[PDB]
């Protein structure tokens, strides 16, 4: 590794942690303590989950290697087994979480900026159908990727209307 | 002093049908109207007498006006001055010369000798500008 | 210190119009639709600014007067076809008289 | 929508504004100019892009190629480069093109317009 | 209701969390690597902060 | 004095130096103050000598009023030199190709002499040139490196010892360069490297910065320039104080961001992309005297006719100059005014050089010869009809205006067979329409851009227009030999009734009795005789896939026309 | 790319084409006609185009001109066939003037029917089609240079090759027996008029025309990507 | 479009008077109000006026209320309200009517045109501008988020089915 | 040569305005300034960028007033 | 392979160039053996102007195509012989054309002898009768008088014409030098053949 030349062979764990800290015993722990919080937090954020974190990371590397061996195909980017739909409750809370620290903790602006996020879709009242379809619309935010994400994926039936889409434009 | 200098210009012909009925007379009329008594190309141009070469009455291409321009190389008599030249009679208005060469000089009637600053023939003006001493 | 580019810039040598003799012209003796359209447009604009025509028949539109002047071969214009601009300052052109030229279909 | 020969113009380019909402405009874009060029109109293009758009008159010195200062009503005939030798010529242009040339000059790119030579039939 | 207008928070299509998304960058851009298995870890719910880890196989090996 | 007609024949691009800005400028920005209450501050960045952005005052320089004034540049004499943002790479190339102590070329000018001039300096600077010893002054050329955290600072490394090359140092270095080195390196004399450091920058004309966001950067630059000492001299290795090290950096950054940023979009970002000055303002245009509406079908309009609703016909005007030959025709327009159609609403009097609205004419009924009357669009006027995207040559065509005097109709109406020119249908398509008002553009529209010129495709050399849908299937029904009712015959009344709407001179039926029967081929031949042509081809009706089934009539499966007489076969898509 | 006064296509002054379509014709002024002599064998070419009424070397020369035109057409378009994948030789060509229709229209309008044998007319009718084909490249110049009979450039001689070939096929003596000399002079004046009316105009932006004309089939080509 | 349409002030919202249940209904109409009409349609060629996706409509069907309705536009301006006095003169809008103004606003029920002035403000008045004439039936003066009054004039457009409507 | 930017540099190197109009105006303009480029005004894009009109079909041929005809008919 | 085709068609190239062989033809086995041993096979021919054209055929693995010193030695030795030497033709593998050092020695000795034309070509230039290829339209060189009258009638400078490389296979077989004019009779699907004149410019590589 052109960047990690000194520690490529080192077994002194403290040396590895130290070099990582400068790239980013009390300081030895802190850079290791921040690591487990930012590395697979869903497994846990405490020192008693390091072994299972390593097992899970090994499993992830194993799955990537299985894909490179053509044992498995790449993950389907358009399948809905790996997708989630987030609206109102999730979307505002993360925006409220980001807005709460910068307007309250960091020092009437939070209300204005939250409203500004709301504006930045407009409820079009063409009819009742337009309203309940605008609230039933899922939004995704010249290549094979552009073709594939616009298709009728075989995972749609029953969850996404196989007919409804724009008929003109991008 | 009075001298003759060859100038070139492009006229503008707003009535190309009427202008071409007599090109030389109208051409001299326009040249006299525009350039007589006005500084142009570092000279005053007292009067216009002579057209050397001229172009066809081209029709303007870049606008829908239907007008024409014509290029003209005309010979005119010009008044020019040099440093350390003597002017007989300069009237006080700053002084304006009474001779055939209209010059306004910055220093009743007082004779004036021109300085070494050389005469400024600001193009388009009805006179020259110069500085001198008595 | 470099001088201003205007100082070292020479404008252009004035050109002399060289008119190719009538028997040496190799461009078409028929007006193109572009040239006929331009002739009618110029004549009609000049009939909008002036009013003098050679047409015996009276027309209420400058466009009609110009169209009939082109068709009746009394349009007071010439077509100058600039074929070459020579480095030593010659503008070599063919001048074609639209009254003697063949008029395109235009209709 | 239908607009007459006048209305609000863009302050910078001098062209009409953008369509019905701005109370003026409608656009003849690149493709429309390609079509009119392919038809060889060039007098519809003059009318639409100069008379009905930001058409303007520019003044070039013909002695330095630089834009000049000319005014018929208030008598002004000068250029900052070769003042006493000014040979100002009247060039039809557009305000967008003048703005574009000014923007090029603001980036210290000097633009000198050579201007077509005066042609004379032999004496 | 805000600024006198009516607005809706659209349903956003989002990648599922705590899952490995293996990607082949096969069109040769970024030629120094063609694979990446992306994993985004959500601790205990949609509101917690998520940390994305990227595992790559490089052409170097 | 008169400015004669001229055309631009060539455009010469160059690098503008201090002398250019001093010669071209009409003023110097000396103060950072913005306005003197209501008029612009004299010496400020809004100084009226640069131009006028308001109707309240003129230009001073040219005495025009915001419309005939193109703007005039001003100068900002900088207390410390700046490097031109566009030519930073040129400065870098010239730094490593020139000895700093005496300006002589450290490289061998003969080695690159054979190269093409634009490549000579690029390839000369490509060489390492580190540690090279100058012939004239025996000085070792340092390493010219670029600071990674900004775009305009040059460091000279002498074997580990580095000093920052300030723009004054670079200006002195490049001033020591002779013109012979310039020309032998493929650059012109106008590209001398000393031009690349500016001590006086050009303040743009207010025409390109109207409205009271780019003037903020100019304002910040002007006041920050005042902070620097006027007599600041920086020799190589001076180690200048840090208080102006930041100040000199922020002036150079401001000038760089003024031109090459990407807040406050720079001057050079106005050019590129689809919305830029070139593609949006220059290669396109927003225009006046143009209308847009939904299109719809009108089978009673000729293929070269467009249905123009009367409301638009009064909005768009045709300019008619009054002369002796048109004064009588123009009078009914003038008398109708805005009240009646065909009317007019404007008059330009050339003696006053002024335009007068038609309502305000007290006794101006003297519509005198030479003035321009702007009259409404009338039937028979030509108009440009455009559907976007304009891909074909026929995407813009000229149609004869048919004014629809029904006030309830607001669509552009066109024959269905004219849709092939525009690739249009009537499912909600919109097309632009503008009526040429100038005489030159009207002559051009009639003679050159008429849709009769696009009947044959330029792309394929074949015809574009023909029958579509109802007329394709209606020609087959008319010309088929047999109907389910028997023979495809009509009596004289119905044969006459077929020609009611053709708008051509009807044929003669005087040789037919009321009870005489006429075939559909007979009535078609009555029309085709006016333009007799010879045609012999099988119809689309006859096909081999259908043939094993269905009874094909022998009279129907071979379309033959001889001198305009359809004698057999049907007329359908093939014909 | 703009057509200049020689009907070349040039950028500024640098030539892109010596003649616009290699024939100098507007794309809107072309008709597709069949060349009869192309597929005929040597024997059936004689049976159809070799005149036998008058025993003159001129009608032997007329047939050799027909035979040489057929062989030139075959030699060119068999070679074109060679350096292509599947571009088959065709007897149909796009020409400015459909001569066969002009002859048919003149024959229809002729009050006289079958003309009696007139050796002087037939010889003279042949002479003025041989003269007409010779002067055909002058449509690309003007009637001034035709009157002076100044040299035709080689590329302008080749530009008239396809129409010269069609005129010989369609105005062959076997096909104009019932046509008078006054009618044939009108036929030739009508051919020259439609040839002049078919030429590309000076100053046409033919580069934009080509870009427009080639870009539309690109969209259909991309539509048929799934096919 | 909204059962509270008259209480609401809306922009570019069209309320169609008559709606019909489809004769052939689907499961969707159990949950969304049917909008549209069971028009009698003849699938036929009639003079070539319905070609290329055009339709021939019965003029009587239009007159009888078929697809007729009201179109609404909102005019909101923020600050004094009042008709300008002739003393202003110079700053007045060119050719603007400036009449039909009572207490700074156009009265409810007045047909306004392109040249008319609505919501006089002090010149700071508001020009109607639209080519289509409108009828004013709303004059409010509510307080904004900072407790400041504003215009909020609602304009009414009577829209029958027109030629060129989709 | 291609129809891309490189092809236009090979065929029309001195048409800076045309090359600016296609793509990357700042890069083209910088190279033109350092090269002291002279851009003759021809074609379509170059006269358009200069605010002029292309010298093509209706503007291709110059029209000059027939002085001889006018003096003999219009005097 | 390439060697037999080159051996059979280099003499067709010499005859097409209207050149007469000074030496005598050797059998193919002798030619390939001489290529393998000496590293090159030199064929000398005489033009109509009694000039000498020397053709060098360099083997793929020969010493000359690898080391520039031997190329220098060979070229300097042959160029100093008592011959008129209208032209020098060096036929090598195509990968040699991308070898910078060989190109450097070629251009250096080209500058050393301004009069002599030195050209280096790949094998495929002479592995076929280029004028007999169907896809290649008939090229022919035209005199400066014909070109001058054509340009005078057309009001063209030579630089206005469409350009052609001196290294174009038909031009190489014609022997067209830069500054000369080549007339091409191209087949046409619109005019049924056409004629253009192309200006010969500097050789590539
Ligand atoms: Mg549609
Ligand atoms: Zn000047
Ligand atoms: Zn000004
Ligand atoms: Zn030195």
């Amino acid at each position: 590794d052109p960047i990690f030349q000194p520690v490529q062979h080192e077994l002194n764990r403290e040396k590895i942690i130290q070099f990582l800290s400068e790239k980013v015993q009390y300081l030895n722990e802190r850079q290791l303590t921040i690591l487990d919080k930012i590395l697979l937090p869903h497994m846990g954020q405490t020192a008693d989950t390091r072994v299972r974190k390593l097992r899970f990371l090994g499993l992830l590397i194993h799955k990537i290697l299985l894909v490179i061996m053509n044992v498995f195909p790449p993950t389907d980017r358009d399948s809905y087994r790996t997708k989630r739909v987030h609206g109102s409750g999730v979307s505002l809370a993360k925006a409220f979480k980001a807005i709460f620290n910068t307007s309250v903790i960091a020092p009437s602006d939070l209300n204005r900026s939250m409203e500004q996020s709301i504006i930045s879709q407009s409820l079009e009242r063409k009819n009742l159908l337009n309203t309940i379809s605008a609230l039933r619309t899922v939004n995704t935010h010249q290549t094979e990727r552009a073709d594939m994400m616009r298709r009728v994926h075989a995972s749609y039936p029953g969850y996404i209307c196989v007919a409804q889409s724009a008929d003109t434009g991008e | 002093m009075i001298d003759q200098k060859i100038f070139e210009t492009t006229l503008n012909i707003d009535d190309p049908t009427n202008f071409c009925t007599n090109v030389e007379a109208h051409l001299l009329k326009e040249l006299e109207n525009i350039y007589v008594g006005k500084c142009f190309k570092n000279s005053f141009i007292l009067n216009i007498t002579g057209v050397i070469q001229r172009s066809p009455c081209f029709i303007m291409r870049t606008n829908n006006s239907g007008r024409g321009y014509m290029h003209v190389r005309f010979s005119a008599v010009v008044s020019y001055l040099n440093a350390f030249d003597l002017i007989a009679a300069v009237k006080i208005i700053l002084g304006e010369s009474l001779l055939t060469e209209p010059v306004t000089i910055v220093i009743q009637i007082v004779p004036v000798q021109l300085a070494n600053s050389s005469v400024y023939y600001i193009p388009g003006r009805q006179q020259a500008s110069a500085t001198g001493s008595i | 210190e470099s001088p201003s580019i205007c100082e070292g810039f020479v404008q252009a040598s004035s050109q002399t119009l060289v008119i190719i003799p009538d028997n040496e012209r190799i461009t078409s003796n028929v007006l193109t639709t572009f040239e006929a359209t331009r002739l009618v447009a110029v004549r009609a604009q000049q009939l909008a600014i002036n009013g003098s025509t050679m047409l015996k028949k009276k027309y209420s539109s400058p466009i009609d007067i110009a169209k009939q002047e082109l068709f009746n071969r009394k349009i007071p214009l010439l077509v100058m076809r600039c074929i070459k601009v020579t480095p030593e300052g010659q503008k070599i052109v063919e001048i074609w008289n639209p009254r003697e030229m063949g008029i395109p279909l235009l209709d | 929508y239908a607009v007459a020969s006048y209305g609000p113009t863009d302050a910078l380019t001098g062209q009409p504004l953008d369509g019905k909402r701005s109370h003026g405009g409608l656009r003849l874009g690149e493709m429309e100019h390609w079509v009119l060029t392919a038809q060889g109109a060039m007098q519809t293009i003059i009318e639409k892009s100069h008379d009905d758009s930001d058409g303007c008159i520019s003044y070039i010195c013909r002695n330095c190629g630089e834009p000049a200062i000319y005014n018929a009503s208030h008598p002004i005939y000068k250029c900052m480069n070769c003042d006493v030798q000014a040979d100002i010529g009247m060039v039809d242009s557009r305000r967008s093109s003048i703005v574009f040339q000014h923007e090029m000059r603001a980036a210290n790119v000097n633009i000198t317009s050579v201007l077509s030579p005066r042609v004379f039939q032999p004496a | 209701i805000a600024r006198g207008g009516e607005w809706v928070v659209d349903l956003l299509e989002n990648i599922r969390f705590n899952t490995l998304h293996i990607h082949y960058h096969t069109m040769q851009q970024g030629n120094n690597e063609i694979i990446r298995g992306e994993f985004i870890s959500q601790p205990g719910g949609a509101f917690e902060n998520s940390s994305q880890i990227i595992i790559r196989y490089m052409t170097t090996g | 004095m008169e400015a004669g007609y001229a055309e631009i024949a060539a455009v010469q691009f160059n690098i503008a130096g201090d002398n250019d800005h001093k010669r071209q400028g009409v003023m110097e920005v000396t103060i950072s103050n913005l306005f003197e209450g209501t008029l612009p501050a004299e010496g400020g960045i809004y100084d009226a000598r640069m131009g006028t952005t308001d109707h309240h005052y003129k230009c001073i320089t040219c005495s025009h009023q915001r419309k005939q004034c193109m703007g005039h540049p001003g100068i900002l004499q900088m207390h410390a030199p700046v490097l031109q943002p566009l030519f930073i790479a040129e400065i870098r190339r010239w730094l490593r190709v020139i000895c700093l102590n005496c300006g002589a070329p450290i490289v061998d000018l003969k080695r690159y002499e054979h190269l093409i001039r634009p490549k000579r300096l690029i390839e000369a600077a490509s060489s390492q040139t580190e540690g090279k010893q100058c012939y004239v002054c025996k000085a070792v050329h340092p390493k010219i490196v670029k600071d990674s955290e900004d775009y305009f600072t040059f460091w000279a490394d002498q074997q580990g010892k580095i000093d920052k090359l300030y723009p004054q140092i670079i200006r002195e270095i490049f001033s020591r360069v002779t013109y012979d080195t310039v020309v032998k390196l493929g650059r012109s004399k106008n590209s001398h490297p000393e031009k690349l450091v500016l001590k006086a920058i050009q303040i743009p004309p207010i025409s390109i910065r109207p409205g009271i966001d780019i003037n903020n950067v100019i304002q910040y630059l002007v006041r920050k320039n005042l902070l620097i000492p006027k007599d600041l001299q920086i020799v190589r290795g001076q180690k200048i104080p840090l208080n102006i090290d930041r100040n000199l950096q922020t002036i150079q950054q401001l000038y760089y961001n003024f031109l090459l940023d990407s807040p406050a979009p720079s001057i050079m970002r106005r050019l590129p992309r689809k919305e830029g000055r070139i593609r949006k303002s220059l290669l396109g245009s927003q225009v006046w005297s143009i209308s847009r509406s939904t299109i719809c079908g009108n089978s009673d309009l000729h293929l070269d006719e467009v249905g123009y609703p009367i409301s638009f016909a009064r909005t768009l005007q045709v300019a008619e100059t009054v002369q002796h030959y048109n004064i009588n025709r123009l009078m009914p327009y003038f008398l109708n005014g805005k009240r009646q159609y065909p009317g007019c609403s404007r008059v330009y009097k050339q003696i006053t050089q002024s335009v007068h609205d038609i309502e305000g004419l007290k006794q101006d009924f003297r519509l005198e010869v030479g003035d321009i009357l702007y009259r409404d669009v009338v039937t028979g006027d030509v108009a440009f009809f455009n559907r976007q995207p304009s891909l074909e040559r026929s995407s813009i065509g000229v149609h004869r205006i048919v004014v629809l005097e029904n006030p309830k109709i607001s669509t552009f109406q066109m024959n269905v067979s004219a849709c092939a020119w525009y690739n249009a249908d009537f499912d909600g398509d919109q097309m632009n329409l503008w009526v040429p008002w100038s005489v030159m553009s009207r002559v051009e529209a009639e003679l050159l851009c008429s849709v009769r010129n696009w009947f044959i495709s330029t792309k394929s050399s074949g015809p574009v227009n023909g029958q579509v849908q109802d007329s394709t299937v209606g020609s087959f029904l008319l010309t088929r030999t047999n109907t389910p009712m028997g023979k495809n015959v009509m009596n004289k009344l119905h044969a006459m009734g077929l020609f009611q709407t053709t708008q051509t001179d009807p044929p003669c039926f005087a040789n037919y009795s009321p009870t005489d029967l006429l075939d559909g081929k007979s009535v078609v031949s009555m029309l085709l005789r006016q333009t007799p042509i010879n045609y012999q081809r099988a119809p689309t009706w006859y096909s081999e896939v259908y043939a094993p089934y269905m009874h094909y009539n022998k009279q129907d499966i071979s379309t033959q026309i001889r001198n305009g007489e359809l004698i057999e076969g049907v007329l359908d898509k093939k014909a | 790319c703009i057509v200049d006064y020689y009907r070349r296509v040039s950028i500024d002054t640098r030539l892109v084409q010596q003649l616009y379509g290699e024939d100098g014709l507007d794309a809107r002024q072309l008709e597709t006609v069949r060349f009869e002599t192309i597929m005929l064998s040597d024997q059936e070419l004689e049976d159809k185009f070799k005149y036998t009424g008058i025993q003159s070397p001129l009608f032997e020369e007329e047939f050799s001109r027909l035979k040489k035109d057929r062989d030139k057409y075959r030699q060119i378009f068999l070679n074109v066939e060679n350096f292509n994948f599947s571009q088959l030789l065709t007897d149909v060509r796009q020409v400015p003037v459909n001569v066969a229709s002009i002859v048919k229209n003149i024959l229809l309008s002729s009050t006289s029917g079958v003309l009696p044998f007139d050796e002087k007319s037939i010889l003279q009718k042949y002479a003025m089609v041989k003269t007409f084909c010779k002067n055909l490249p002058y449509v690309f110049i003007n009637n001034i240079q035709e009157r002076l009979q100044t040299p035709i450039p080689v590329y302008l001689k080749r530009a008239a090759s396809l129409m010269r070939m069609l005129i010989r096929i369609e105005l062959a003596t076997v096909k104009t027996l019932n046509i008078t000399c006054e009618q044939m002079s009108a036929i030739l004046d009508l051919i020259r008029l439609q040839y002049t009316q078919s030429l590309i105009n000076y100053g046409e932006a033919v580069g934009i025309l080509a870009a427009q004309s080639v870009s539309e089939p690109l969209t259909q080509y991309m539509l048929d990507s799934h096919h | 479009y909204c059962f509270s349409w008259p209480y609401r002030v809306d922009m570019n919202r069209f309320f169609q008077f008559y709606n019909e249940m489809p004769l052939v209904k689907t499961i969707a109409h159990n949950y969304v109000i049917p909008n549209g009409l069971n028009t009698i349609v003849a699938y036929m060629i009639y003079g070539g006026y319905n070609q290329e996706d055009s339709v021939i409509v019965s003029q009587s069907f239009i007159d009888r209320g078929g697809f007729a309705g009201t179109f609404y536009r909102e005019e909101k301006v923020e600050l004094s309200f009042g008709k300008p006095d002739p003393l202003i003169t110079k700053n007045l809008k060119p050719g603007a009517n400036y009449e039909k103004l009572v207490d700074g606003f156009v009265p409810v029920g007045t047909v306004v045109k392109k040249g008319d002035i609505i919501i006089g403000k002090v010149d700071r008045s508001v020009m109607y501008g639209f080519d289509e004439p409108a009828v004013v039936d709303a004059v409010m003066r509510p307080h904004g988020p900072n407790d400041e009054i504003f215009g909020l004039m609602r304009l009414r457009y009577e829209r029958n089915l027109n030629i060129g409507d989709k | 040569t291609s129809l891309e930017k490189a092809g236009l540099n090979a065929r029309e190197p001195s048409n800076v305005l045309l090359r600016m109009a296609l793509s990357s105006p700042v890069q083209v303009l910088t190279d033109a300034a350092v090269d002291s480029a002279v851009n003759p005004i021809y074609g379509i894009a170059a006269p358009t960028l200069m605010g002029s009109v292309p010298r093509i079909g209706t503007m291709y041929s110059d029209i000059i007033m027939d002085e001889k005809y006018i003096t003999e008919n219009y005097k | 392979m390439a060697m037999q085709k080159l051996f059979t068609y280099i003499y067709e190239f010499i005859e097409y160039r209207k050149m007469v062989l000074l030496e005598e033809k050797v059998p193919y086995d002798k030619f390939v053996q001489m290529v393998l041993n000496t590293g090159f096979f030199r064929i000398n021919a005489e033009t109509l102007n009694h000039g000498i054209v020397s053709v060098f055929i360099f083997g793929a693995n020969g010493k000359y195509v690898h080391h520039g010193g031997d190329m220098r030695t060979l070229l300097t030795n042959t160029l100093n012989e008592k011959k008129h030497y209208e032209e020098l033709i060096l036929i090598v593998d195509k990968p040699v054309l991308s070898k910078k050092n060989i190109l450097d020695i070629i251009v250096e000795q080209r500058a050393a002898n301004p009069t002599i034309v030195i050209n280096i070509y790949p094998y495929h230039l002479f592995c076929i009768n280029i004028p007999k290829v169907s896809a290649i339209p008939k090229h022919k060189l035209i005199t400066q008088e014909e070109a001058q009258e054509f340009l005078g009638r057309e009001y063209l400078q030579p630089q206005d014409l469409m350009q052609i490389s001196a290294s174009d296979p038909p031009v190489v077989w014609l022997g067209g030098r830069p500054g000369d004019f080549v007339q091409i009779e191209r087949p046409s699907e619109t005019a049924m053949h056409a004629v253009v004149i192309r200006f010969i410019t500097k050789s590539k590589i």
